[PDB]
Formats: structure tokens, C-alpha cells, sequence
């Protein structure tokens, strides 16, 4: 006859949820995202190809994009903490206009200091994104933005945002299966699976509308869509060749420190050498439409012999009607307008520098998760400075029209922030491994 | 000689040649902050031991603690799984196997533990 | 020979104390409970009943009504932690009356603002109870009575104070034996034992002098005291019949937010809206004093043919002299002086609706804990409000008299609030169990 | 069948047939707010897991691991309970045994591990 | 009868007589504050449940869970030491020991693994 036996350590697994701690190649200067905290990562991870195996992915029910949301989140505030909050900034500004150029504003107005019984007339400039009149009238008059719903807290200028990659792992007993499929494009049967105890380096790059830093297609440019004929659902794209984009603060500002209160000081830019300079952003036009003509027909494929429309993003609140992202210190809010705007036909072929512009606009007082209050206000960074990017994604949305023409727009949408994660851990997912297992045999002879 | 979890593929009867791998990662700075990441780090090491205890216990009520392999009084019943001995350990793989006795998985550990239970009172327990 | 054996998982236990985890029926809106953070309940807790086991038991020295004290007043400061501090409210009010009826004064006051370069002057009622003059002449100048030993931390409006039930559970190797004793009185030998690994649905429902929504007694009015012949020992007495007692609040009052400081506001009873009304609550007097000939007849076991008396609290602080509760955000201060009324001969017998009101007090400033500073605002609840209690307890304490006369004095004692939780846990003893056993036998045969 | 502890009242002969259940209770969302509730879940199961380590290594060293019942090479000492060996296994239960025993508990356990030691070392290390 | 630890310099064939006492030391308010001092018991407990689980798992999968002393199947190299069977057991202490085998201390452990599986695959597992 036979009888039931058991095996431990059967290779075996299933989908579970788990609280993933992050690993980072430790080396110190502070970071906004902890990472001095974080475990080691190894010297050489090990990685595992799974043979005759095929597993099943949804990177739109992933569990991991959610989770790494509340760990961004949760270390944001966390570095936020220990900073000074800039309670006493709520006062009214009397502005006049700097000596478009009218970005900027010369604001004066009372403040604190370390004695209590005393007080001290101080002045900065403002940049008019950051500045609300009080009464509509009596221009002089002006508050600040966030002064109505909450008290920003300000970033301590000795911690960084600089975005160094962050590594995923399991608690022993799980493990993460990375689909090598080629051009897999995030569901469906994997038909090359492999398992890692630690996902890639991961870069928490923050970008809206355009994706940079991000992985790069290894052969074809990908199109992610949980419902792609859905116009509700985020469209995410990935590019093959990156696109360097490079930006620029042309003002020089000068850092002046202000004492607001006993062992805290509030920082502002004081003055300008030299005349004012807008902003911008720089690409290559030859690279630029090169890819979207690739795109466009990418497109293509699943929208029969269409024609595709790119145009700029609808309106809508600062943040998802520009390009935004950080150059190591200063948030940037490009328009776009200039990269989204073009119609390619069934045979439209692209066919000297001719770089593209891009304006650009900056402000201090941000909510990078949308959420009521809790703002921070970002101090200015002394002198010029320049940081290049490599686009390999952008975020793009299809109107909501009847589809009965012969054509369709996209636009740039900024989608959620979790899409921004999400572009990069679709190629993984967590499975709870159960070492018990059962079978029979013809045992007891 | 294939690394952690790289037999899964494999057939049933050849997949038992590497136990030894998967269970050795089944639990595999000094100080702690208990921030962001110090918290769910300790959650992590927290939860792994209660995996692998919850996982060992069973094994040891049921007589075979320390054995990677073992076998039990229990019979096998039909019911669960009519099929071949030959098919099962040279054909199909665990994965496919596990999606066949999931629903009885409940009820065998339940006769496991009575009938070595009840072995142990009768050998043992002299008067 | 004989032969020592030991024995793996028997069944034995003893006293002992352990953190206790909470387990309820997860489903939001949030409470001030906190429940959201707790562990689900499951569907059909195990409750297993021991044969031929008698174990004893003592709900006075028991450490469960300790240790769930500790865990309500961390609760309740956890809740009020992320609150807004009201320290500026700390000023000279100038009241007038109100457009007996004095209850209510119409107060102005001066108040800050976001903008702190700038005041405002605001108007808003409050009641006597949670007003203090600051000097005996000029009718004015009043302040709030905390203000001289703590700043009151505002309730946040979002999370309410309904008592929902809360599972207590005891971690693993460890298990909650309960008595099933018919009329037990919570002390001695029980013989008829219990166990279960999860006590029953307890709602932590904060009241003096009457237990409110309560267990009520299986067939017998049960009493309880850990000396009967003391009179510094409270007694605690359960009912059989659950009184139902209804009360109202009358007074429509009209809420008005005024933003004390950059993203903060202050709520505060506004306006009313048609006349003045006292708040007060009502009870059937046949289904009332008809209780009380039991307890009366009761409570004759105890101390012979001696007549029973029942008469108002002796007097103190309003928290200990009044029933307290709370409506699901108001908290009332009723006067039970027309509930503990009359006297009963042994012979006396009780024998329409009539149902009694009994007046009541409003109080936004309270200490639920009685603890030195660390009060509390209550926001004001829009609008009339109703609810309705089943009273199945009632906390007495006997007059420390001679006792040589033929009656008795009883009155309604406040106690303290760990009795309120007491009352419940008396059916639950913490028991470790140690599943290693050693017994001989002659083994080796 | 009893369920869990049910067989605390009957004789020692007879609650023995049940350890099973018992032994089985002694270890029975993903993330931690670390609150009020958080923090005792934390300590409860951190707690629960040594309780189970700190009885279960008792077996490990005195080399009855995975077995329920085992009988030692300790003799018997008439001094601890002159009590009939017919009275304890038909007419006792646990619970009374228990107080009886609980003097020389400590001693029993320290003769059970020199004895499992000294009998270790005499049949293995053959040199 | 030396207290813990109290026969380190004795020599290997004296000093593997007491390793029951070094063995029982290895796990040995219920509330908990959480504060400076109650961070790090926290951490010192769940850290001496990690190293002692550790150190257990590898007997299980050794196959020499609940002994204090097993034999494998592994046989002796000469090249991780020359040395007779008299000097080392009568004359050499386990220190002195320890820095020399520990070049080797990691290639034994997996010979050891794969010795057992091996074993255990054919012994067990009829069909
Ligand atoms: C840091 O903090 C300091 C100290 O608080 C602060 O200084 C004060 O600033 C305020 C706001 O600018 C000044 O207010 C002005 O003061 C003068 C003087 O008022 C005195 O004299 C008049 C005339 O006798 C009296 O009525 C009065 O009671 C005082 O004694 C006035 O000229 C101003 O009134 C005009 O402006 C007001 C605001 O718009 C109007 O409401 C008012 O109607 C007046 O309007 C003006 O323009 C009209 C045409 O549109 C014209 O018809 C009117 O005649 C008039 O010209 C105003 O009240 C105050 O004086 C400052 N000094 C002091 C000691 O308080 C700093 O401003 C502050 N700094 C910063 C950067 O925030
Ligand atoms: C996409 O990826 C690219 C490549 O990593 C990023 O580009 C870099 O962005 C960072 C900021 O995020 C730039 O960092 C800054 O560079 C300044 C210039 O560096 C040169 O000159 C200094 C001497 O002046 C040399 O030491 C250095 O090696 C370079 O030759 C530095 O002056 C800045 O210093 C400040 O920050 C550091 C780090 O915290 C502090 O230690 C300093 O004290 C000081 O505060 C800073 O290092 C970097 O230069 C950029 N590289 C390039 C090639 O441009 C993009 O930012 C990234 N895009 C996004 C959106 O993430
Ligand atoms: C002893 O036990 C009794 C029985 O549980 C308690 O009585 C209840 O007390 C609660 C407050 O603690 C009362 O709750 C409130 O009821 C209002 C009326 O409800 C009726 O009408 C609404 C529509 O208007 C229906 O949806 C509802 O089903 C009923 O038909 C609600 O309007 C109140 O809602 C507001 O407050 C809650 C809580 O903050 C919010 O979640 C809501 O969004 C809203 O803002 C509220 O639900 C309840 O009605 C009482 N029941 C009875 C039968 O009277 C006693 O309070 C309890 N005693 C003690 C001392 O604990
Ligand atoms: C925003 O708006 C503010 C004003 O609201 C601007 O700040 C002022 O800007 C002006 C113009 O730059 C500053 O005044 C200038 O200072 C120059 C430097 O002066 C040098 O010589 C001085 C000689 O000393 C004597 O004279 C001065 C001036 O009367 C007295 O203060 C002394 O007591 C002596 O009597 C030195 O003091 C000084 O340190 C220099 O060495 C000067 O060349 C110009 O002619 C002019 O006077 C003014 O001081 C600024 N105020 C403050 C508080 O900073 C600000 O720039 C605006 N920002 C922008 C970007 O537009
Ligand atoms: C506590 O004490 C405070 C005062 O210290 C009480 O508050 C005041 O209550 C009175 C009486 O209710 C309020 O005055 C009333 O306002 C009514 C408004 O109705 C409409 O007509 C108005 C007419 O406008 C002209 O006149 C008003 C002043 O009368 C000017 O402000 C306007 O600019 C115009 O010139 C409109 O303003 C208004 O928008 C309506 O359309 C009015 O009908 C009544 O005759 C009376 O005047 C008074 O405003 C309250 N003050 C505040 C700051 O709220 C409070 O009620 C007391 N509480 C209790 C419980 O007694
Ligand atoms: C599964 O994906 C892996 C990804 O590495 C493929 O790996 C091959 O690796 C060899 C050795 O480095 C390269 O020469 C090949 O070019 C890789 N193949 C490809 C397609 O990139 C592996 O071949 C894939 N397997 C299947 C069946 O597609
Ligand atoms: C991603 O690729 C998978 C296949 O790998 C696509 O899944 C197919 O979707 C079509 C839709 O008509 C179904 O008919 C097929 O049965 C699906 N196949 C499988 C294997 O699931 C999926 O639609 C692709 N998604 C996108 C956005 O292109
Ligand atoms: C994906 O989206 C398509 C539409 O793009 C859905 O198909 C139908 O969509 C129309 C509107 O265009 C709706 O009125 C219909 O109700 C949809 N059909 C059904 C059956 O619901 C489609 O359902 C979406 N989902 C999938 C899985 O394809
Ligand atoms: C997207 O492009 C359109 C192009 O027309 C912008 O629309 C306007 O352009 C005209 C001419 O420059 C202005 O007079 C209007 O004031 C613009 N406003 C609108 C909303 O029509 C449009 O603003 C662009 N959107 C963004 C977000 O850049
Ligand atoms: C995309 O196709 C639509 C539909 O043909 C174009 O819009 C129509 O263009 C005709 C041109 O004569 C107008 O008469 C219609 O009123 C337009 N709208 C509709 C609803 O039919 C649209 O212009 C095309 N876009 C491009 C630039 O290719
Ligand atoms: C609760 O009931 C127990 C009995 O179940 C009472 O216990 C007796 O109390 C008297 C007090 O003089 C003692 O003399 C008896 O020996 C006690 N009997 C037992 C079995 O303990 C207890 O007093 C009751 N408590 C109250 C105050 O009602
Ligand atoms: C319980 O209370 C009674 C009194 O109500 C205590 O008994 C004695 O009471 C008289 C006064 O009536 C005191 O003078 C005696 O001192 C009390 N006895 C003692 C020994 O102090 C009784 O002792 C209290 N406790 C118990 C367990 O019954
Ligand atoms: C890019 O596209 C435009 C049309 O939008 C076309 O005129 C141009 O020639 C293309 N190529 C370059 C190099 O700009
Ligand atoms: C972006 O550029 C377009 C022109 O290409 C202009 O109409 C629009 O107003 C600009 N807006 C922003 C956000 O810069
Ligand atoms: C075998 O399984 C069947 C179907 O569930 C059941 O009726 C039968 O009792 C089982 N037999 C044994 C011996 O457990
Ligand atoms: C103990 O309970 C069992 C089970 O009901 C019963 O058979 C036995 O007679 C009881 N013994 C005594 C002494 O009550
Ligand atoms: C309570 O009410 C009675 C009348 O019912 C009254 O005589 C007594 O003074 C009141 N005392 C209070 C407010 O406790
Ligand atoms: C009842 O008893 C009391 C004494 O307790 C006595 O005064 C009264 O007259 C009696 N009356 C009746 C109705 O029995
Ligand atoms: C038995 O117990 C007695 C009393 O404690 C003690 O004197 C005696 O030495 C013990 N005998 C053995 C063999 O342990
Ligand atoms: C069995 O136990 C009962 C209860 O303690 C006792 O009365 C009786 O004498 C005992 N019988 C024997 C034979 O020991
Ligand atoms: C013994 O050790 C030597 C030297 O490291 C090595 O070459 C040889 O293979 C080993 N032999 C065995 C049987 O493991």
C-alpha cells in the first residue's frame, strides 16, 4: 500500500504581503531618505534562474508599490521632524518689484528674534508662486502661500534630497521572483522567471509626467496599461535610447541667515548678481522626436492604422500641468508644452542641435504628496547650479473621446505618485515560500 | 548544483536532492534606532522566527523533528488523489501537486498528530 | 523499578500576569479607542467548558482591572496627542448673561490669528461649570478653570467616543479561565469552570454611581464587596432587569470655527436657537424604585432585619456627587438626589408612566481620570442630541455609622474607575500554562 | 474529543491521551503602528516565542526533542511521593500532582541532564 | 563541578563532560516602557532567540537535533589537521583548536549538509 509522507523544504511558494526592509551599499552627510540607517547590502547578490518555470505577474496589484509608498512617505516626515517649523514667517510682506522678469518679488516684513522683548525689520525676495495677496487690493500687501492651512517646516540644510539607490528585501522565509521575459510588459505568464533575495538598486526619484533616472528598455520601447482602450487608466512607456535632458538656475542668489528664535534661524535668498534669468531646460530635437515617432507608432499597434496626436497636458494645479523634479536642492516646474505638441501620420518620418527650450518655474514652499499641510519649504542653494537627467519614461493619458475618428491625442498626465514606483517594480513580485510539504510513497518496507 | 529555489522546475523526484538548500534560508549594526527602517526591521526578524517556529513545531508533535524526510502511520486515502505513484514523483512537479491536496492539507495534519499520538501512548506508558 | 518520565504539553496552570493584546470586530471613521490598530476578532471564538474542575477565583486582587486601566488612559492621551493645544484661549473673558436659566454665559474674548502681526476679537458662550472668576469684583474678567494648571488639549473632531466593544486576549502559552457559577459574587471556589482564550465583547463605558450598558445578572441581583462589613469597601451590585434611562439635550446650539493659528481652529459653542432648556434625563419610577425593594430585600441577607435607607451622595466634587457619562460626545453631570430617595421596611412593598427627571449639568473642561493638569476641551456637537442606556449597576458605599440601629444608610459611592472595569472582569482570571509535567512509571520493560 | 485544556479534570491516566491539543495551542495585519495596541501585540509575541524556547530546550538537552513522552534513566526516589502507582494513574489528576512535586522539581531536572550528559559521553566519543 | 564556563582551559577529553552547562545557559516587569533602557532588552532578547536559533537550525538539518554529541558521515581530512587522536583529546584545549579549523570551519558544515540529504534520500523515499 501507500503512506503519507512529509518534506521539508519542498520548493514551493505562494502570494503573500510582507514588511520588506530596505539594503543599501553603506559608506557621512545625511540624506533626506535615512539611508544611514538602512542594513548593508552585499558585496555580491546572489541570483537564481528558475528552469521549466513560468509564473504569473500584475504589476497594477503588486503589493510592493504600495508599501514603498508609505516607507517614502513615513521617511519624509521623519527627516522633517528634528527641523525648525517656520511658525512665525505667517505675517504680512510688503512687496515691490525686483530692481517676464516679474517671477521674483522684494519682500520686507517684521520678525522675532532670540530676545523675546525684541524685534527686527528683515527683507528677502519671493517668487511670485509662493507669495497670495491679502485683500485683493493694496498690491503692497502679501502673505504666503501655505499660511492658511498649515506651518511649512523647513528643510535642514545639512541633509540632502539626493535620490541614491535603495535596495528591497525579504524577511527570511519569502523571496522575490524577477520576470526575465523579454519586452514582458508587466501581465500576463512570465515565460522566464528568475528569484532574488533583493530587488536592483532602486532610485526614489520623484518626477511627474516624465520619468528620469529610471531602467531603460533592453531591446523595445514598452507600453504599460492595465486597460489600454480604458482613457481612465495611466499609460506608462518606456524608452530604449535615454534622452539627456539637461537644466540650469542661471540667477546667483546669495544665502542670508536670519535668526528667528533662541538657536534657529530662518534661511532666504538676501540679493542677485547680475540680471535676472529666466529658468529652462534644455534636449536635443533630433533625439527628441526620434523617440516619439517610435512611440507614435508603437502606439499604433494597438489602435489599428490611427494616427497619433501628442498634446500638452490639460489644465489642472501646478504640479501635474508641468514636468516636475529636483536638481539636488531646487524643485523645478518645466512646461513641456514644447515636447508634447505634434501629429504623426501612418508614414510621418522624423527624417545640427537645434536643441528644444523648455520654461521653467521655481517655488519653496511644496506638498510633494498632495496631502493638506504638512508642507516644507526648501532654503535656496548658494551660486548656479546644473544637474542632467536621463529621461526613459514618460506618463501619458488618451482622451476621453467617442475614438470613431481617424485619429487620438495623448496627454501628459501625471497620473499618482505611485506610478513613479511602479514603473520600476513591475518586474517583481513577493511569494511566501512553504518548506512543508506533503506526498505519499510506498514507505514502512 | 543549482542555488536557492532553483529546483522548482523540477520533478518531484529530483527536487528532493536539494532540501538542504531551501531550508538552510529558511533563517538566513548591532545597535538599533527603531526608525523608519529599524522598525520594520525588527518586525522582519520577528516574523521570520515566528515563520520558522510555526513551520518547526509541527514537525515535532509529529515525531519527526531534525528529519528532512519521514514517514507516517497515516494511509494514503484514495480520495485525496487517485493517481500513480510513477506519474507523481517522475512526471509532475510540486507546484502542480500543492494546487491537488491544498483542500485535504487541513484534515491529513490533523490524522498526522493523532495517529503518532496515539503510537507513542501504546509504545511508551508501560502501566 | 520505577523510572522518572516527563510529560510534554500537560495540562496544568498557575497565576500569573502578561501583556494582553487587544482583539475586536475590525470593519472608516476613527475613535478615540483606537481600534483601527487592534487585532480582527475571529468569527467563532473557542470556548471549551472544564469538567470536574473547581479553581478560585478573586476579582479584587485580580491584575486584569490594572493592566486594561493603564491601556484606556494610554489610549486616551495617544488620541489626544496629535490634537491642536488650546494655550492661547488662556485669557480675560468678559461675560454677560445669556439673552434656573444662568447656566450659560455669553463670553468675548481677544484671540490670535494666523497672521501673527494681527488679533481678533471673538464671542462665544460657555458654561458656569468651566468658568472661574479672577477676582471677586468686576463682574468680568472671568477664566477658563484649567488655565492655572494646564493647557486643555482640544478634542480632534474627526474621531468620536463610542464605547464599542474590545476583546482582551491573552498571547500564546497562556489562557483566560472563566466561571460559569450561577450567581457567583467574584470570590471563593467556583464550580463551574471555563476557559476561553479571548474574553467577551467589553465596552470600556466610563460612568460613576451607575453602570451604564453593562452585563446584566443571569437570575439573580448579584452583590459584591471584598468585606460586606466594611464601610470603606465600595459595593458593587448587578441588576437583573436592565432599567432602560433616556436623556436629551434640548439646547440647539449653533458651531462656529475660528482659526486660532496657521492651520488650527478653535470650535466653540456659537449660538442657541430658541430658548434655553435644562438637560436632564428620565427613568420609569414603577420599573425603578420597583429594583429597588430587590436590592433592598437583598441586601437585608447581609445585615439581618435591619431596615435599608437610601439617600443622595454626600458630597464633593461634581465628578463623584453627580452620574456621569457621555451621549456620544457630550458629557453629562445628573443629580441622582430623586433616584436614592426613600426607605424600605422589611415588610414595605413597592406594590402610569411617572417616570422621574433628574437635572443635569454640561461640562466642556473635565478630567476623566481625575489626574492634576491634563484636560481637556470637549468640541461643542451640533444640534439636539439623544441617547438612550440600559443602567444594570449601581456603585454603593455604606455609611460608616455605629450600625447599631435598626436601619441602615447606603449611598451612591463613586468609587473609583477601575471598579467600572471590575465589574465586568470579575468572570476572567489570567492563567499560565506549563506544558512540562514529570510523573513516574515503570518504563523499560 | 475535548477541545483545548478540556482534560484538565480528568485522571492522569486519562488526560495524557490528549497532549497533542495542548502542545499544539503553545504557538497559536503584516504591518506594526507601534502604538498603544502595537506595542503589546510586539511584547506578546516576542513573549509567546520564548515561553515556547524556553520549554522546549529543556527537551533538546535532556534528549527527548520531538517526542511527547520519554522515560529518563533517573530512578524513581521514593522520598519525593510514597504514593501507590495505581492511585496516581487512575484516581489523580495533574493538578493535584502538580503540588506535590513542585519542591523537587528543580532537583529532578538537574539529575535528568547530568544523567542524559554522563550516558551521552559513555556511548559516543568512542576515544 | 565547575559554574559556566569554568572548564574553557581545561583540556577537549576533560572539557566535554559539562558542555550540558554551557548548553542550558544559551536562553537564561512584564510590561515594557520602551525607552532607552527597554529598546535595548527588547533588542537583547529577540537577538539571544535569533543566535540561539541560529546555532539549532544547523543541527536539525545535521540531523543532530536533541543530542549533545553525534557522529556524521563525513570522514576526516588530514589536511585540516596532521595531528594524532591523543594530543588533541588529552593535551590540546577547544581554544587552541578554534584557529585551526576555522579556515575549514565553513567547507565542513556543507560537506556535512549534503552528506545527510544524500543519506536520508537513500535510506528513506522506497519509490
Ligand atoms: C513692522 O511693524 C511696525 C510696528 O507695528 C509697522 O509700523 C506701522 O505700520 C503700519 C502699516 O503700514 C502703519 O500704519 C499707517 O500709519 C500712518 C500713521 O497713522 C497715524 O496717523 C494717522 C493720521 O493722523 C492717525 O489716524 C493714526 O491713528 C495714527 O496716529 C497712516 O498714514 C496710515 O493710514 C493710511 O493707511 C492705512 C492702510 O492702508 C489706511 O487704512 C488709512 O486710511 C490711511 O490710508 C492712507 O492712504 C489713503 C489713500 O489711499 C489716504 O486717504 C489716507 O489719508 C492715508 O494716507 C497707516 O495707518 C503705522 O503707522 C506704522 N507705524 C506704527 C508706529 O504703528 C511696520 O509697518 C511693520 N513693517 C512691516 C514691513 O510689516
Ligand atoms: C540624475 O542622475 C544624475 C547623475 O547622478 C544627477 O546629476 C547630479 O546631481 C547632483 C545633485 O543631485 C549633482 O551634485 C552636486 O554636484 C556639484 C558639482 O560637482 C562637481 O564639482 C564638485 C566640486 O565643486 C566635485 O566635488 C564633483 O565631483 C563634481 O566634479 C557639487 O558641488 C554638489 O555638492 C553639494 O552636494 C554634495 C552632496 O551632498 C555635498 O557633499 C557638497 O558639500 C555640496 O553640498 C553636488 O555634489 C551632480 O553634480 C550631478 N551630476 C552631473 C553629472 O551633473 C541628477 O541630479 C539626477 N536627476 C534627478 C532628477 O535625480
Ligand atoms: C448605550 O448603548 C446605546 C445603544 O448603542 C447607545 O445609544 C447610541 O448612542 C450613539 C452615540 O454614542 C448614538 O449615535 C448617534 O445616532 C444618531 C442618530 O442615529 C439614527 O439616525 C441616523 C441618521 O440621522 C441613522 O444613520 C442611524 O442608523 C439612526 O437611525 C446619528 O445621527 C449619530 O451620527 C453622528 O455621529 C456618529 C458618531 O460620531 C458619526 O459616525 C456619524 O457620521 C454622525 O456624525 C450617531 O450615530 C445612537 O443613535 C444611540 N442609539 C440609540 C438607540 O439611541 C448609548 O449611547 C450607550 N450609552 C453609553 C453611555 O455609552
Ligand atoms: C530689496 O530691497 C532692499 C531695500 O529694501 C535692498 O537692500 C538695500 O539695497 C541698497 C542698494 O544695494 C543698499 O544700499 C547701497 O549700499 C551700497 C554699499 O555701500 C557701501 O558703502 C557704505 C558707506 O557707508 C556710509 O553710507 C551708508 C549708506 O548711506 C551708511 O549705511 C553708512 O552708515 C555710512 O554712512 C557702507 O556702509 C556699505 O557697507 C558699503 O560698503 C552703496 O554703494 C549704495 O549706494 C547703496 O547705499 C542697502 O544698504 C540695502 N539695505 C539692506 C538692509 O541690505 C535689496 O538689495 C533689494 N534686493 C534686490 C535684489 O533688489
Ligand atoms: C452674544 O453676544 C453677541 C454680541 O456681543 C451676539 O451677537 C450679535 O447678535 C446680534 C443679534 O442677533 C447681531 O445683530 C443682528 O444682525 C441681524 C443681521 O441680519 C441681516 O441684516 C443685517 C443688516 O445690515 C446692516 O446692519 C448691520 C448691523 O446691524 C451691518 O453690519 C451691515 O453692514 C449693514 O449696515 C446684515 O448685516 C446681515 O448680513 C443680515 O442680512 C439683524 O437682522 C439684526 O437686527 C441684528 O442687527 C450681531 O451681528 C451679532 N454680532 C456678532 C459678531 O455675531 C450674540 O448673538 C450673543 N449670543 C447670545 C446667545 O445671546
Ligand atoms: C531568460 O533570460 C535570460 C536573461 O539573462 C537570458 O539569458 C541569456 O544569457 C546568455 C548568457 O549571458 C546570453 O548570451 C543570452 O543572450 C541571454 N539571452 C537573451 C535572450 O537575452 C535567457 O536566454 C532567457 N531565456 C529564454 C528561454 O528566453
Ligand atoms: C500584456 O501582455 C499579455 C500577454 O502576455 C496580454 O494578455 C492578453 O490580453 C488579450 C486581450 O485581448 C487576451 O485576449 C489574451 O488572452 C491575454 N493573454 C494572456 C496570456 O493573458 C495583455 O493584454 C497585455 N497588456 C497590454 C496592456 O498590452
Ligand atoms: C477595458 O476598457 C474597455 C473600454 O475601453 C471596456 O469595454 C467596454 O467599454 C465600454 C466603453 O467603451 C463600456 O460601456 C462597456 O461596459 C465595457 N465592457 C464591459 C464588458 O464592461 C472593458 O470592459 C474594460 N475591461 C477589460 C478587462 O477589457
Ligand atoms: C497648451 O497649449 C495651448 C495653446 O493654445 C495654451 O492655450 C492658450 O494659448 C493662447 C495663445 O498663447 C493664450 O491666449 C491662452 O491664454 C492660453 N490659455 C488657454 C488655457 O487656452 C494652453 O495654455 C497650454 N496649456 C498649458 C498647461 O501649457
Ligand atoms: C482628428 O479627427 C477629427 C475627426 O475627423 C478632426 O476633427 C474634425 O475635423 C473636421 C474637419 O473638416 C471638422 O469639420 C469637424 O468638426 C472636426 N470635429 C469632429 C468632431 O468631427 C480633427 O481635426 C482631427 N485631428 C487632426 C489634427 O488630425
Ligand atoms: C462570596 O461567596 C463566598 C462563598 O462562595 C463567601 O465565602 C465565605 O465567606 C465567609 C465570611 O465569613 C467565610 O467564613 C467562609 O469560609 C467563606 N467560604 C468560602 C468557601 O470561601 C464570601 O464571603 C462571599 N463574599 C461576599 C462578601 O459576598
Ligand atoms: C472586615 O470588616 C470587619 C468589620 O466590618 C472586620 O472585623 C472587625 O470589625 C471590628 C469593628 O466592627 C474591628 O474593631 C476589628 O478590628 C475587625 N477585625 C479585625 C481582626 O481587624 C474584619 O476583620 C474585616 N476583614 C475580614 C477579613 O472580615
Ligand atoms: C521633427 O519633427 C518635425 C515636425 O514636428 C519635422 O519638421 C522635423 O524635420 C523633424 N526632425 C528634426 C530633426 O527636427
Ligand atoms: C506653456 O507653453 C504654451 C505654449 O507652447 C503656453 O500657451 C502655456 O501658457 C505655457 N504654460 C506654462 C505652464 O508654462
Ligand atoms: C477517505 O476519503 C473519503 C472521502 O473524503 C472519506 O469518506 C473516507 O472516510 C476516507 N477514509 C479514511 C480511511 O480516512
Ligand atoms: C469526572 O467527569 C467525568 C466526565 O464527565 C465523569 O465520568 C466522572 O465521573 C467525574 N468524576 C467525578 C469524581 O465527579
Ligand atoms: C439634587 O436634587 C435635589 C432635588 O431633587 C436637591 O434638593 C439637591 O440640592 C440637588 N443637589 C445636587 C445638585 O446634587
Ligand atoms: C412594617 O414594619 C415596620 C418596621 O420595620 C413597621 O413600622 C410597620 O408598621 C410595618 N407595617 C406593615 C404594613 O407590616
Ligand atoms: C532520596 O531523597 C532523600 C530525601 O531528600 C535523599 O536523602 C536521598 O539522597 C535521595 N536519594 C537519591 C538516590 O537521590
Ligand atoms: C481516590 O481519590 C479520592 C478523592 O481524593 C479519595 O477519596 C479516595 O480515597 C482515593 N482512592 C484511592 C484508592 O486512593
Ligand atoms: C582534503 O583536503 C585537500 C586539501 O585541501 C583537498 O585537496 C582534498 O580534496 C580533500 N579531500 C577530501 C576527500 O575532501
Amino acid at each position: 500500500n501507500l503512506w503519507v509522507t512529509v518534506y521539508y523544504g519542498v520548493p514551493v511558494w505562494r502570494d503573500a504581503e510582507t514588511t520588506l526592509f530596505c539594503a543599501s551599499d553603506a559608506k557621512e552627510k545625511h540624506n533626506v531618505w535615512a539611508t544611514h540607517a538602512c542594513v548593508p547590502t552585499d558585496p555580491n547578490p546572489q541570483e537564481i534562474h528558475l528552469d521549466n518555470v513560468t509564473e504569473k505577474f500584475n504589476m497594477w496589484k503588486n503589493n510592493m508599490v504600495e508599501q514603498m509608498h508609505t516607507d517614502i512617505i513615513s521617511l519624509w516626515d521623519q527627516s522633517l521632524k528634528p527641523c525648525v517649523k517656520l511658525t512665525p514667517l505667517c505675517v504680512t510682506l510688503h512687496c515691490t518689484n525686483v530692481t517676464d522678469r516679474e517671477e521674483l518679488k522684494n519682500c520686507s516684513f517684521n520678525m522675532t528674534t532670540e530676545l523675546r522683548d525684541k524685534r527686527q525689520k528683515v527683507y528677502s525676495l519671493f517668487y511670485r508662486l509662493d507669495i497670495v495677496p491679502i485683500n485683493e487690493n493694496q498690491g503692497s500687501e502679501y502673505r504666503l502661500i501655505n499660511c492658511n492651512t498649515s506651518a511649512c517646516t523647513q528643510a535642514c540644510p545639512k541633509v540632502s534630497f539626493e535620490p541614491i539607490p535603495i535596495h528591497y528585501c525579504a524577511p527570511a522565509g519569502f523571496a522575490i521572483l524577477k520576470c526575465k521575459d523579454e519586452g514582458f510588459n508587466g501581465t500576463g505568464l512570465c515565460k522566464n522567471v528568475s528569484t532574488v533575495q533583493c530587488t536592483h538598486g532602486i532610485k526614489p526619484v520623484v518626477s511627474t509626467q516624465l520619468l528620469l533616472n529610471g531602467s531603460l528598455a533592453e531591446k523595445n520601447i514598452t507600453i504599460r496599461s492595465e486597460n489600454i482602450t480604458n482613457n481612465a487608466k495611466i499609460i506608462i512607456v518606456q524608452l530604449v535610447q535615454p534622452v539627456t535632458i539637461k537644466c540650469i538656475r542661471p540667477n546667483n542668489y546669495t544665502r542670508k541667515s536670519i535668526r528667528i528664535g533662541p538657536g534657529q534661524a530662518f534661511y532666504a535668498m538676501g540679493d542677485i548678481i547680475g540680471d535676472i534669468r529666466q529658468a529652462h531646460c534644455n534636449v536635443s530635437r533630433s533625439r527628441w522626436n526620434k523617440t516619439l515617432q517610435e512611440v507614435a507608432e508603437k502606439l499604433r499597434t494597438y489602435f489599428g492604422n490611427k494616427t497619433i496626436i501628442f498634446a500638452n497636458s490639460s489644465g489642472g494645479d501646478l504640479e501635474i500641468t508641468t514636468h516636475s523634479f529636483n536638481c539636488g536642492g531646487e524643485f523645478f516646474y518645466c512646461n513641456t508644452s514644447g515636447l508634447f505638441n505634434s501629429t504623426w501620420y501612418v508614414n510621418s518620418t522624423w527624417n545640427s542641435n537645434d536643441t528644444i527650450t523648455l520654461p521653467c518655474r521655481i517655488k519653496q514652499i511644496i506638498n510633494m504628496w498632495q496631502r493638506a499641510g504638512q508642507c516644507m519649504y526648501a532654503p535656496p542653494i548658494p551660486g548656479v547650479i546644473k544637474c542632467e537627467s536621463n529621461i526613459t519614461g514618460l506618463l501619458l493619458t488618451r482622451d476621453g473621446g467617442k475614438d470613431n475618428n481617424v485619429n487620438e491625442t495623448f496627454r501628459p498626465g501625471g497620473g499618482d505618485m505611485r506610478d513613479n514606483w511602479r514603473s520600476e517594480l513591475y518586474k517583481y513580485k513577493v511569494v511566501e515560500i512553504e518548506p512543508l510539504g506533503v506526498a505519499p510513497t510506498r514507505c514502512k518496507r | 548544483r543549482r542555488g536557492f529555489l532553483g529546483a522548482a522546475g523540477s520533478t518531484m523526484g529530483a527536487a528532493s536532492i536539494t532540501l538542504t538548500v531551501q531550508a538552510r534560508q529558511l533563517l538566513s549594526q548591532h545597535l538599533l534606532k527603531l526608525g523608519v527602517w529599524g522598525i520594520k526591521q525588527l518586525q522582519a526578524r520577528v516574523l521570520a522566527v515566528e515563520r520558522y517556529l510555526r513551520d518547526q513545531q509541527l514537525l515535532g508533535i509529529w515525531g519527526c523533528s531534525g528529519k528532512l524526510i519521514c514517514c507516517t502511520n497515516v494511509p494514503w486515502n484514495s480520495s485525496w488523489s487517485n493517481k500513480s505513484l510513477d506519474e507523481i514523483w517522475n512526471n509532475m512537479t510540486w507546484l502542480q501537486w500543492d494546487k491537488e491536496i491544498g483542500n485535504y492539507t487541513q484534515l491529513i495534519y490533523r490524522l498526522i498528530e493523532e495517529s503518532q499520538n496515539q503510537q507513542e501512548k501504546n509504545e511508551k506508558e508501560l502501566l
